[PDB]
């Protein structure tokens, strides 16, 4: 008698590390680096018109 | 300990900022555990339960329904507390503001309902953005189970009427507990329907236990030994109460269950198990009213 | 593999997952068959010569 | 075992759009309402 | 920011930042032209006080 | 975090842990000078609530409170006191040729009258004396006290386990409950047994021995005992000395610091656990 | 989590181990406290007493003197159990497994109830190990102290007959909705006594000298039930309180030992606990991190300690 169970298939899918500067919602913000935002009460922005 | 965040929402004053500077170790109780938090779990405004202000049964339903978190050190944009209810027993030690009683060495403090002391005292209110902080009463095991029956029996003298029950001294101390000139008024309609609880659920039992038990034992060793214990108590019982009362099995056993689904619920309600411990370490053993005290997790 | 999103505040933390399921074979056996009729035999085998 | 990305570009009146559609991409299978 | 648990180490991660409108007039409007379906099946139903 | 120290300064008016041993089960003694005024409340009236107003009064004339409060209560100091009380004279008497000769029996007088003075206006003495731990350091000064003595969970017998050996210091002491034997891990217990009017209100300190849930010691608590005959009532009070996670190195001793029986109790997860009295 | 492991002692019959695989976060009753131990007093023959298997209600005091334990890790040689009257200390909540057709809430506390479900038996088979499995069902401990009493007054209902044999059933449920009907097979008569003595004998402390005065005022309960919303849903219809309608009795000695404030206290102490005294005490809480409101019927929810 000659039997075997045998192992066949095994599949992986990729997974798509996907920028944020690729999308086309990239472009109504300008994201900045700022550190220690944590640390401020307050760094708000004051403008002119 | 894993230490949760709550963010201090978008424009407050400086003495709604100095309302935050005079937290700094208080009780905040809060619906999940969510490690970024909101303010808005945290308010008295958030224990709206049927549409109305909860009284002080709604807010002890929820007093043993949430969960109890202590502000370690507070901040500009964040409340960071390291909550009491995770860790392992006895670690993560934390810091409580004490109020009128000692809080001795030992003695495993209860949060409870702010108005049975003074009502709009520790209820801290945000000016900008329009909130209310209440922050609940840590008292300890033996006087948090002691004043909890005395109001709601002085409720009673108050319901009907026609000693004085509010003497209640400490160790050392003379507790005052009626601040008079506006809060008794105030406090015989905030306990108002849990008086009502209090008396409901022994009206019905010995009144059902009056026709319970002469329709049991005849239709036995539960029989005899039904007044083996209660010898000149319960027959005396039987015979002070059903003289001076009034005197059905198929509605009245539908009203077994009804009145101990009722018991079932108030023990939740009554008693006011321990929470955290206060077991200190190299300190003078007795606290006092607005000083801090270690207090580790676990009773 | 599934990736995920990470969100703020009330709505709770994420974590990743896996997944890992197994299949697995079925065996089918499709059938053809013919017939030699009784005269073609031995006239393949050489006999009725 | 500054560069070019795709994009689609409708060009309306005297404008210019980035319009892009998410869900197949970005929030597909993660058990987040589209928002 | 970590926190040991049962099982093993847990390690959680998180970015503080922000926003800004940063535009004088309004920006960004959002129309409303399609819809799926009601949620609600729209009535006969008692109240009950 | 499975290591702690607690603290508290006191006299040695009590205890005195320099004529304790290194292992003792310490209590405290919280609300210490309490009990004029629950002397008067609690009580039905025919009990004449003037006792222990001099009662504990004359407990602190053998011990001004002054900055050192009255605290620490010694495991000792109640076992001898009801030496004279519970069913056992002689052996349990054995306790107090243990104190006197190295504490004082003139604090155990006043006491033993406290013993059938607060019993007697129905102010039991559960509740009050509450559990502080097993006496790691002493660093007390002559006649005054500061004592650590780690509440807060097992690890006051691991840092004494590692390392009291946590005596049960009397062999009646450590009730031999559940003779019915098995393997597994030992549940402890502080029981106040109580005799109301019968033996003119009773006191009892010992310890139970069971692998048993809280859940199955209140009927536990239902059997056994031949002191139901009372009627008060609220009887035989209880909390949790916490978990000896061995029924294995339990001992039989009787030499300790006098020749008084002790057995020896290694290793002990202490989970301070809570009282109940109701029937 | 102070482990303690349950071996596979003899044999497997192989799609039951993966009958063992599914049953990760449900609870073992195993009555030690044990480094090792075989599996023969797990399953429900052990359950079984000398002769005769237990009611539901004696299924109640047959898990009172035992210790329930919480499936970690499934081993095809072990399973590890974390033991739950101790070896509760777990920030990391170890994880149990709702085995329930109640969705339950976030923060309840959760007590465990023997199966007595119409359609949730929770019946697993092993029969190269002959043993029968019945795991509890967590509940939430209002919704558990819904269930105890109609099956001992259930059960009172066995002890006499003299109606006729329309009976309330005590066999609806209602949470929210939700219709639930029980089993009621067989009522074991010791179980049904004991557990009705402790209702007697409970009831019997809980009136005091000072709770006479309350009686008093019955008749002033009803003079709220026409004048207000709150009383009048408060005061049951299938009450004895509307029944009893249709005095201080003086004795007075001394009156300085408030009256009215002891009568609360003993009531208290044993009506006050009713609900424990008579069905398991919950230890387990509904904490899940996620912020998570509710959990689903066959989910795996993170636990914490007493409640």
């Amino acid at each position: 008698d000659v039997e075997f169970d045998a192992l066949l298939g095994s599949y992986c899918n990729t997974l798509s590390l996907v920028r944020f500067l690729e999308l086309g919602l990239s472009v109504a913000c300008v994201c900045t680096k700022f550190p220690e935002l944590a640390y401020m009460n307050e760094g708000r922005v004051q403008f002119e018109v | 300990c894993f230490e949760a965040d709550i963010a201090i929402p978008s424009g407050i004053s400086r003495p709604d900022a100095a309302a935050l500077q005079r937290c700094e170790g208080r009780v905040v109780f809060l619906p999940t555990i969510r490690r970024q938090l909101a303010l808005a779990d945290v308010a008295h405004e958030s224990f709206v339960s049927g549409g109305v202000s909860p009284d002080t049964l709604g807010l002890l339903l929820a007093y043993r329904r949430r969960f109890p978190a202590v502000i370690t050190r507070v901040l500009p944009t964040r409340i960071v507390a390291c909550p009491v209810d995770l860790g392992l027993t006895h670690a993560g030690t934390v810091n409580l503001r004490n109020t009128s009683p000692v809080d001795l060495c030992n003695g495993d403090p209860v949060s409870l309902v702010p108005p049975v002391f003074e009502g709009q005292a520790t209820d801290v209110r945000l000016e900008s953005l329009d909130l209310t902080l209440r922050f609940p009463v840590p008292l300890p095991t033996p006087l948090a189970r002691e004043i909890v029956a005395r109001l709601v029996a002085r409720g009673i003298r108050d319901l009907n009427p026609d000693p004085d029950l509010n003497v209640l001294y400490y160790n050392g101390a003379r507790l005052s507990l009626v601040a008079d000139v506006q809060q008794l008024a105030s406090v015989n309609t905030e306990l108002r329907s849990l008086v009502l609880n209090m008396v409901y659920s022994i009206t019905e039992g010995t009144t059902l236990i009056l026709t319970l038990i002469p329709r049991l034992l005849a239709l036995g060793y539960v029989n005899a030994l039904l007044q083996m214990q209660s010898v000149t108590r319960e027959a005396a019982q039987l015979i002070h109460p059903e003289a001076p009362m009034l005197m059905r099995r198929l509605p009245l056993y539908e009203a077994l269950v009804a009145w101990l689904a009722h018991a079932g619920q108030l023990g939740d309600i009554l008693a006011l198990a321990p929470a955290v411990r206060v077991c200190t370490f190299d300190g003078a053993a007795v606290v006092q009213s607005g000083d801090m005290a270690p207090v580790i997790r676990y009773p | 593999h599934q990736p995920l999103i990470a969100r703020d505040g009330p709505h709770p933390v994420e974590q990743p997952v896996h997944n890992y399921m197994t299949k697995v074979i079925d065996r089918r056996a499709l059938n053809a068959a013919f017939s030699l009729a009784t005269e073609a035999i031995a006239l393949l085998t050489g006999e009725a010569l | 075992e500054t560069t070019r990305v795709r994009a689609d570009l409708v060009a309306i009146g005297d404008r210019l759009v980035f319009l892009e559609a998410l869900e197949k991409r970005i929030y597909a299978a993660t058990n987040v309402p589209y928002p | 920011a970590r926190h040991e648990t049962g099982g093993g180490v847990n390690f959680t991660l998180t970015q503080p930042r922000g926003n800004v409108d940063l535009g004088v007039g309004y920006t960004a409007v959002a129309a409303t032209g399609t819809v799926r379906n009601p949620v609600t099946d729209m009535g006969n139903l008692p109240q009950n006080f | 975090p499975r290591y702690h120290l607690t603290r508290q300064v006191t006299l040695t008016d009590l205890c005195q842990p320099n004529a304790e041993r290194a292992g003792a089960l310490l209590l405290a003694l919280r609300h210490p000078t309490d009990l004029p005024h629950l002397a008067r409340h609690r009580a039905p009236p025919g009990r004449q609530t003037e006792r222990l107003a001099e009662a504990w009064g004359q407990l602190l004339e053998a011990s001004e409170s002054g900055c050192a409060r009255a605290g620490l209560v010694s495991f000792n100091f109640l076992v001898a006191a009801c030496a004279a009380a519970y069913d056992a004279r002689d052996a349990a008497e054995a306790v107090r040729a243990h104190i006197t000769t190295n504490y004082a029996g003139a604090r155990l007088d006043r006491f033993s009258e406290c013993l059938r003075a607060m019993v007697h206006t129905h102010v039991f003495p559960h509740e009050v004396m509450r559990f502080f731990g097993g006496l790691v350091s002493w660093v007390t000064q002559d006649e005054l006290a500061s004592v650590t003595a780690v509440c807060s969970g097992p690890q006051e017998a691991t840092h004494t386990g590692h390392p009291v050996t946590i005596p049960a210091c009397a062999f009646v002491d450590l009730d031999a409950e559940l003779c019915l034997g098995g393997p597994g891990a030992a549940f402890l217990y502080l029981v106040f047994t109580y005799r109301q009017c019968r033996d003119q209100e009773l006191c009892c300190v010992y310890v139970v021995k069971s692998q048993l849930p809280p859940r199955g010691l209140e009927a536990a608590l239902e059997r056994l005992f031949g002191r139901l005959r009372i009627t008060t009532c609220t009887y035989a009070a209880f909390a949790e000395l916490g978990v000896m996670p061995d029924d294995s190195p339990r001992c039989l001793h009787r030499t300790e610091r006098v020749g008084v029986p002790v057995v020896i109790l290694e290793g002990v997860v202490w989970r301070p656990g809570g009282w109940r009295a109701c029937a």
